[PDB]
């Protein structure tokens, strides 16, 4: 059901996504090509 | 303070640091107050009353207005 | 009333935009 | 003409005293790049009242 | 009237304000008594209040709905007392001050120490120069047409 | 480079944390990147624009989707004046049961009420069902994808446009004026005539029947025959109920003037006619420049020939053509300036000539929209002047523009700056002085001694258009005026009704109180301008630093010598002007809100009398109308205004935090950071972990930027809460 | 005397005296002609 | 790191080289001035950007100009 989507996506968008993005930026700025 | 503000705004008053919830009492100060209140006649035998009514005692009123009263300490 | 299928279709479209966005970003890089 | 005690107007755009009048103190004759030494009555943002200029940067006023 | 306003002499709100103001002072005076210094003062104050409102009433001031005087400044000479006439006063006095100041600065500029005379004013000279400003309008115009007021690109300018 | 700032070796080889900070903030200055050719610059910018467009469309798609999936549009359509529009739903795991109930008031699930005005706009344009909104969102998602593809395509080797294509001014202007603006307007009038107007009268015209439902009974016969008057006959009656056929008409193009009686908004037929006329004007104007067909004007020639014979303007406009074509910064400045004026106009004209139905009755939304556009306008204005300065420092060629109109501006720079200064001083001293006089006399209990000037000039203008209260018998306010006779049988009938109706915002009544506030706004504009203009003119050099052009647009300072040279760069002018911009916009927004608040509340007198002195603003506006907001959450409970209450306090925090960066400078912090480094290196266990980027304090300019951002964000956020909670809490 | 007069001729001192005089005359005018918002 | 340039308006007062906190400037022989000396910046790799040198110059406009640029450990004065 689509109604369950708010409770399945918000946890991901506000927690999982930001974390991985920040991690990637760190790895990108800490690397010496 | 910020914690409490957020909690009250989110409708969760039971999670605040208050005297009606999680409480942070000033135990040390409360203790000293009692010591000073009971001093007259004990640790200060020749005295007749508390140095200040703030520590404890009765309410001194002059002209229908309160001059001094015990000041209590809480969260 | 937006049906579940309709909502799911929208999500699929969004995914296409995302993949096409990464490429544009990587092409500008 | 530029000469001792002559009064001239500065023509160096970078000078604090551009388009202003100064008095030539001495003009060196040894071939230095900026021979004339002009003195002003107003201090610059640094507090100096003198600077050395070339003859072309100075026009006699009288 | 201009702007839909009403003359203050014919505005009920204006009168209501007057009555109310006086009443307040009188109520206060009641507490004090007879020739008590406090009462006499309050009594004198009401007189001034009554006078002020009366003056405004006899004037040509136009009041609004609030019963407060509103000033007109569009150039009409009917209400010149409100802005034009007082305006001339400011211009005359201001010009006087500016003119005399410029005169003194230029005068002491050629002295032995032009900077000492700015921190320690030569009172005698200043007074003389100050008195000569009553005809500043004439002097200024004369100086303009004599090319002695405005300078000519012989002044310092920025690099660009 | 081989580090984060690939576009800068200098930053890349930096051993500190600055490398990261600066790389992020110098990312979009493509012109300064290492190894940048003009061709590449243009190509990358073009592609970046495609991406921006896509973001805008995705944003619009989301609003439609969320309103359609979680909103109450259809219910609102049924009862527009008794339903609160919903934006999106709320799923916060931190909420308490009480909050779930409070925010779910009026509905069955926690929700946020929209103050963006989308419902009214969509209702007016024709939307009636949620399914329709869904289709729109899906379409925009698709368009967004197409735009992203274009960005990639034009960065490919065989599709990268040439530098010449990017500099063909004539073709672009012709196309943009005739097609982007002209034909688009023609298309819009088509929609209004085919879909919107029918809907207002109760008929449904959609993709299902548009090809078989003629917009007008006569057909296109009158159009081609020349009998255009037919399309203006039978306008909707004054008893027409919107969204229904009762009292409807058949007219499609008219010039009635005024507002629909029931919706209190502009007639749709008039808007259609408006766009049709604008269309023709733009389409004709788009045929002015030469574009490979022989006919047309050459812009360079036009500019060169315009030199006043008297010589008062020097050599005229010769040389400007090359300067503009070869400078992207000047182009951006010109654009931002014009858009800034447009945004302000939208705000000013949209609250008076209400364009959408039942928008006037939604007080909170009306308030938000005005403050929104006015603030955006300020930012857009400041940016224009900023890029103008960047131009002088980077792209100005002194030789090309010899005795040009532009060069001569930089010749009398002192005159301009000095006179602008005088204006600011005059306005400042007297405006403040008069306010303080009024405050003192009132405080002493003598309000009758206040200096209140009537705004006669403005009142005259209002009368000139028909207002009668002021009693100035002039122009349209005069029955014998030639002007009245002209439009008495055209558009005046309807206009003269609205302008003379006290329950409309068309030319609101003005009084002594408005005089003062207007002069304060004047001070703001003049002083903000002074800072910005000075920055631009004194960007290439000054007496303190005659070689400023060699250091750039933004540099920390020039040292503690020559008296001290702090904040001497042009960037600093932008920094200083931002504060004034916020102040002036604040004054403007405060004025609009308070005036309207009193009007809506039914006591216009409060503003009329208390606006004359400062205490009134503080007590009768800020203090009085803050009661609903500060009680969003109290020791006794909470309501739907809790979120707004919390944000208000949040704003204050950010604003004050900004002060730290503005007043405290680097030296102190650098020394403190050094001590912290010592500790980490000397504390066992933590010694195991170490940094790879030396920890250092923020730079001088960086701190200024950070501080300005904190100040700005807090400023906007705090007012946003007030304007919304105060209006909604009292009238909603 | 001469030296004291010079001190009295200093900028700060003269300003104070002049402003006191100016303030005084303005106050005195209002004392005798009070409450005016226009030349009558 | 930073760039220091000397111009022909120098008078060989030596004040600049006596003010540098990191020995970046030197006095070299020259014939364009009466003093017969001009300033040079042989070791700009140690310039911290203090601009004390500029503050010491007596010429109308600085004959010694410091243009701040790329930053290194030395230029950022980092002892850590
Ligand atoms: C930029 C537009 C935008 C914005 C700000 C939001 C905002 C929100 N959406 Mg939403 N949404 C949008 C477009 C948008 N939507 C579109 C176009 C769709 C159709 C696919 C949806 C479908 C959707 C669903 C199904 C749900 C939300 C939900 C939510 C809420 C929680 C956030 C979340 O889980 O997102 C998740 C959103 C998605 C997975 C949709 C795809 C992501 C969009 C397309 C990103 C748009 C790109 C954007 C321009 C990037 C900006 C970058 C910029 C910052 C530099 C939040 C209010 C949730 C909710 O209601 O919570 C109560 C929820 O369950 N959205
Ligand atoms: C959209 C983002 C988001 C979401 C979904 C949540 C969700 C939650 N927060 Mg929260 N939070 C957020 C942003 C978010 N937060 C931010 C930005 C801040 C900083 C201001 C906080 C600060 C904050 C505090 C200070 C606290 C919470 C708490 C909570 C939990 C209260 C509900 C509950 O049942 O607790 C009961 C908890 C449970 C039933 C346990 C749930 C299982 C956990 C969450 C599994 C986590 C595993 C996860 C995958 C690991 C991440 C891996 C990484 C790669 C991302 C809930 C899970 C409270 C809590 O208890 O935290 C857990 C709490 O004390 N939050
Ligand atoms: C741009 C605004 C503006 C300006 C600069 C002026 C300027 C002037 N007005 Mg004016 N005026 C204005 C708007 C303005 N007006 C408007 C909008 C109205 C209508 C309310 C009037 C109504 C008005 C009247 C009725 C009179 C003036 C007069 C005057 C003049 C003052 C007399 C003199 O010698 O000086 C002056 C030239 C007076 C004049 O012309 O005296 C000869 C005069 O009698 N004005
Ligand atoms: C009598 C002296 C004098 C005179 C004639 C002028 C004349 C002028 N000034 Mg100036 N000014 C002065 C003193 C003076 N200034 C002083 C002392 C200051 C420092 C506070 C300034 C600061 C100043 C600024 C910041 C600006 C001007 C501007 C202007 C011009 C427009 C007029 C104006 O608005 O003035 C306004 C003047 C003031 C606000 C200064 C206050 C009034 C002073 C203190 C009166 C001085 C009287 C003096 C002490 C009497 C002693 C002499 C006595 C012994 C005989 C005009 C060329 C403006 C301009 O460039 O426009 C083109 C402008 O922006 N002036
Ligand atoms: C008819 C053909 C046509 C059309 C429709 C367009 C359309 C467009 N071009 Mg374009 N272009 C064309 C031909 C055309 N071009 C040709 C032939 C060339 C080669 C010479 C170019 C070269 C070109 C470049 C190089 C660029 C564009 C860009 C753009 C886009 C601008 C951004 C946008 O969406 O704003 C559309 C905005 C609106 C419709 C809103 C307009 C709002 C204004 C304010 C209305 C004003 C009304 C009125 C005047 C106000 C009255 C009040 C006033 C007095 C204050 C737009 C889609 C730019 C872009 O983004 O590319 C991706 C860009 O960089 N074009
Ligand atoms: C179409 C509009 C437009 C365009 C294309 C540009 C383009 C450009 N500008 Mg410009 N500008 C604009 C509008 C525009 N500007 C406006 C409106 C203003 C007025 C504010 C300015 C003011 C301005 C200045 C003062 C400067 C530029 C500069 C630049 C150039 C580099 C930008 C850069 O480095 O950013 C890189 C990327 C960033 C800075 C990221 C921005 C992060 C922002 C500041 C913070 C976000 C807000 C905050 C996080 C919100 C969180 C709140 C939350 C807690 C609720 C670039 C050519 C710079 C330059 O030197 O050009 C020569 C420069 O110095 N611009
Ligand atoms: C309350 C705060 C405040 C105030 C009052 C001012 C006031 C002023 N700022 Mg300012 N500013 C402020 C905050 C403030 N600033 C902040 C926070 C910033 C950071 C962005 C700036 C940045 C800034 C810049 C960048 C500039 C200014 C400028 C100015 C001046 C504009 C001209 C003017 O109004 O003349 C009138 C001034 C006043 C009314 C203020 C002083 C009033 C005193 C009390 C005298 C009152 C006299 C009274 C009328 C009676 C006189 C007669 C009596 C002697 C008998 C003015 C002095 C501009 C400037 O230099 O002016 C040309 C300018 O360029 N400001
Ligand atoms: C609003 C902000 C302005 C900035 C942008 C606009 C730029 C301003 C330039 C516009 C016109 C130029 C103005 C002067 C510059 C100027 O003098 O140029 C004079 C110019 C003519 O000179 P030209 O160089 O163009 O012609 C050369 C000759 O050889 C003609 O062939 O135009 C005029 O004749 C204007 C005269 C009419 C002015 C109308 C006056 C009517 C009332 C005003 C007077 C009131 C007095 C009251 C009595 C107390
Ligand atoms: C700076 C600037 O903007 O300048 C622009 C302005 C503008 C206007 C855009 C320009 C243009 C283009 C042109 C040529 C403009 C001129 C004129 C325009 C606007 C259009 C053309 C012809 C219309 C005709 C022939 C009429 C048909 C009309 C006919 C045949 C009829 O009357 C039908 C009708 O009779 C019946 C049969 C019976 C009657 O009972 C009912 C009527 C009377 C209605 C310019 C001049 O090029 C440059
Ligand atoms: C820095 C710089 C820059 C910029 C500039 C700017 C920003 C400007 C602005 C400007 C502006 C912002 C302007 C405005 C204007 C306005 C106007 C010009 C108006 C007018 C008006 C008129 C003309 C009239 C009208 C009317 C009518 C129509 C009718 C009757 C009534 C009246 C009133 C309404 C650039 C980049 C270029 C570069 C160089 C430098
Ligand atoms: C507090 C303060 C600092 C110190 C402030 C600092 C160091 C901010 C540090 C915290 C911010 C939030 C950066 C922290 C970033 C995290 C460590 C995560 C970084 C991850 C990277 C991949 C980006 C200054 O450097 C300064 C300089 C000039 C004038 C005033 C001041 C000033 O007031
Ligand atoms: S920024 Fe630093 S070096 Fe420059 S003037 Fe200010 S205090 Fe001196």
């Amino acid at each position: 059901a689509a109604s369950f989507l708010p409770s399945i996506l918000v946890p991901l968008v506000g927690l999982i996504f930001p974390a991985f993005s920040m991690a990637l930026f760190f790895l990108y700025v800490q690397t010496d090509d | 303070y910020i914690h409490n503000d957020t909690m009250r705004a989110l409708g969760r008053p039971q999670d605040m640091f208050s005297d009606k919830a999680i409480q942070l009492q000033p135990i040390f100060a409360q203790w000293i107050q009692n010591i000073h209140l009971l001093a007259p006649g004990t640790t200060a035998p020749n005295a007749l009353a508390t140095t200040s009514y703030a520590f404890g005692g009765d309410v001194i009123e002059v002209g229908g207005k309160i001059a001094m009263m015990p000041i209590k300490l809480g969260t | 009333m937006i049906t579940d299928f309709q909502v799911y279709i929208a999500l699929m479209a969004a995914l296409l935009a995302s993949v096409l966005a990464i490429r544009l970003g990587a092409t500008l890089y | 003409m530029i000469d001792r005690n002559s009064k001239v107007r500065i023509l160096r755009k970078e000078s604090y005293w551009f388009n202003q009048i100064g008095t030539v103190a001495t003009v060196d004759q040894s071939g230095i790049r900026y021979p004339a030494v002009v003195r002003f009555e107003s201090v610059n943002y640094a507090g100096t009242n003198t600077n050395n200029f070339a003859l072309d940067e100075l026009v006699e006023v009288k | 009237e201009i702007g839909g306003l009403t003359k203050c002499s014919e505005s009920a709100a204006f009168t209501k304000r007057l009555n109310a103001s006086v009443k307040k002072l009188e109520q206060r005076a009641s507490q004090y008594e007879a020739d008590s210094p406090p009462a006499l003062a309050l009594k004198q104050q009401v007189e001034r209040t009554q006078a002020r409102f009366d003056k405004y009433s006899r004037s040509e001031l136009l009041c609004g709905a609030d019963g407060l005087p509103h000033l007109v400044a569009d150039g009409r000479w009917s209400h010149a007392a409100e802005f034009i006439l007082p305006g001339f006063g400011f211009i005359y006095i201001s010009g006087w001050i500016g003119w005399v100041g410029r005169k003194y600065l230029r005068a002491v500029s050629t002295s032995a120490n032009p900077s000492e005379s700015e921190i320690i004013i030569n009172v005698p000279l200043a007074l003389k120069i100050m008195t000569t400003g009553y005809i500043w309008p004439i002097s200024a115009w004369q100086e303009l047409i004599s090319n002695d007021l405005v300078a000519v690109s012989e002044e310092i300018t920025v690099s660009p | 480079a081989t580090k984060f700032p690939k576009f800068s070796q200098a930053l890349a080889q930096d051993p500190a944390t600055r490398r990261i900070w600066y790389g992020i903030a110098t990312a979009h200055d493509l012109e300064a990147h290492d190894g940048m050719t003009e061709e590449n610059l243009y190509q990358k910018i073009f592609a970046s624009h495609f991406g921006h467009l896509a973001i805008i469309f995705l944003w619009t798609s989301g609003n439609l989707f969320h309103v359609a999936w979680q909103g109450n549009f259809e219910k609102w359509v049924s009862n527009p004046l008794k339903t609160r529009p919903i934006a999106h739903s709320i799923w916060d795991p931190h909420f308490g049961e009480s909050a779930l109930k409070a925010f779910s008031k009026g509905n069955t699930y926690p929700v946020n009420i929209t103050f963006s005005g989308l419902y009214q706009w969509w209702y007016t344009i024709g939307f009636r069902t949620n399914q329709e909104l869904y289709k729109g969102s899906i379409g925009l998602l698709l368009l967004a994808s197409v735009l992203l593809i274009a960005g990639w395509l034009h960065l490919q080797p065989k599709f990268r446009p040439s530098l010449s294509w990017f500099k063909n001014n004539e073709s672009r202007l012709n196309h943009h004026l005739s097609g982007l603006l002209g034909f688009s307007s023609l298309a819009w009038t088509g929609h209004l005539v085919h879909v919107a107007i029918p809907a207002s009268r109760g008929v449904h015209v959609g993709w299902d029947n548009f090809l078989t439902t003629p917009p007008h009974p006569a057909g296109l016969t009158p159009f081609f025959t020349g009998n255009w008057t037919v399309y203006a006959e039978n306008p909707d009656s004054a008893t027409h109920v919107f969204n229904t056929s009762e009292g409807s008409g058949t007219a499609i193009l008219t010039f009635l003037g005024g507002f629909h009686p029931q919706t209190q908004s502009l007639w749709l037929s008039d808007m259609a006619h408006h766009h049709l006329a604008i269309a023709v004007v733009f389409i004709v104007a788009g045929h002015m420049y030469r574009t490979n067909f022989g006919i047309g004007h050459n812009m360079k020639e036009i500019l060169d020939a315009h030199r006043p014979p008297g010589g008062r303007l020097g050599a005229g406009h010769v040389g400007l053509f090359e300067t503009i074509t070869n400078s992207l910064h000047m182009q951006l400045g010109l654009a931002l300036a014009c858009l800034g004026v447009a945004t302000s106009l939208t705000a000013q004209h949209m609250y008076a000539l209400t364009p959408y139905a039942y928008l006037s009755k939604d007080f909170t939304t009306e308030a938000a929209l005005y403050t929104h556009h006015q603030y955006i306008a300020g930012f857009l204005m400041v940016g224009a002047f900023a890029h103008g300065a960047i131009f002088f420092v980077r792209d100005y060629d002194p030789e090309l523009n010899k005795n040009n109109v532009l060069a001569r501006m930089l010749e009398h720079k002192e005159a301009i700056i000095s006179h602008l200064s005088w204006a600011s001083l005059f306005l400042g001293f007297h405006t403040l002085g008069l306010y303080i006089h009024n405050d003192t006399v009132v405080a002493f209990g003598q309000p009758e001694k206040q200096i209140l000037f009537e705004p006669l000039f403005a009142e005259y203008i209002q009368a000139a258009s028909g207002k009668a209260v002021y009693q100035f018998n002039v122009l349209l306010a005069s029955s014998t005026s030639p002007a009245t006779a002209a439009g008495n049988q055209v558009w005046l009938p309807g206009w003269l009704e609205a302008i003379n109706n006290p329950k409309t915002d068309l030319f609101l009544k003005i009084g002594p109180g408005d005089f003062l506030v207007h002069h304060a706004i004047a001070l703001g504009l003049h002083v903000t301008a002074l800072i910005l203009v000075k920055g631009a003119l004194d960007a290439r050099g000054s007496k303190l630093m005659p070689d400023k052009k060699d250091f750039g647009y933004s540099f920390p300072c020039d040292g503690p010598g020559r008296g001290g040279t702090c904040d001497i760069s042009a960037w600093d002018a932008f920094y200083l002007a931002m504060f004034w911009m916020l102040n002036t916009i604040g004054w403007v927004t405060f004025y609009w809100h308070w005036k309207h608040m009193t009007i809506w509340g039914g006591n216009p007198g409060q503003f009329d009398e208390s606006s004359n002195y400062i205490m009134g603003w503080l007590r009768d506006y800020l203090w009085l109308n803050s009661s609903p907001l500060i009680n969003g959450y109290n020791p006794f409970g909470m309501n739907n205004l809790s979120v707004w209450s919390w944000m208000f306090l949040f704003g204050h925090l950010i604003w004050a935090t900004g002060f730290m960066f503005l007043i405290s400078w680097r030296g102190y912090w650098q020394e403190l950071i050094e001590t912290l480094v010592w500790a980490h290196e000397r504390t066992p266990l933590a010694n195991l972990i170490r940094w790879r980027d030396k920890p250092v304090a923020l730079s001088i300019v960086q701190a200024r930027l950070v501080g300005l951002v904190h100040f700005s964000v807090g400023y906007i956020l705090t007012y946003a809460a007030f304007v919304i909670a105060s209006t909604s809490g009292k009238f909603a | 005397m001469n030296d004291f007069q010079k001190y009295l001729s200093t900028a700060p001192v003269l300003l104070t005296l002049w402003m006191t005089f100016t303030a005084g005359f303005i106050i005195e005018v209002n004392r005798f002609f009070p409450d005016m918002l226009g030349l009558y | 790191s930073h760039t220091v340039k000397i111009y022909d308006t120098c008078i060989g007062c030596t004040q600049c080289v006596r003010a540098c906190p990191t020995d970046v400037l030197e006095m070299v022989p020259w014939d364009g001035c009466k003093s017969g000396q001009i300033a040079s910046s042989p070791r700009v790799e140690d310039c911290v950007g203090c601009k004390r040198c500029e503050t010491a110059c007596p010429t109308d406009f600085l004959s010694v100009r410091v243009y701040l640029g790329a930053e290194t450990t030395r230029s950022l004065g980092l002892a850590y």
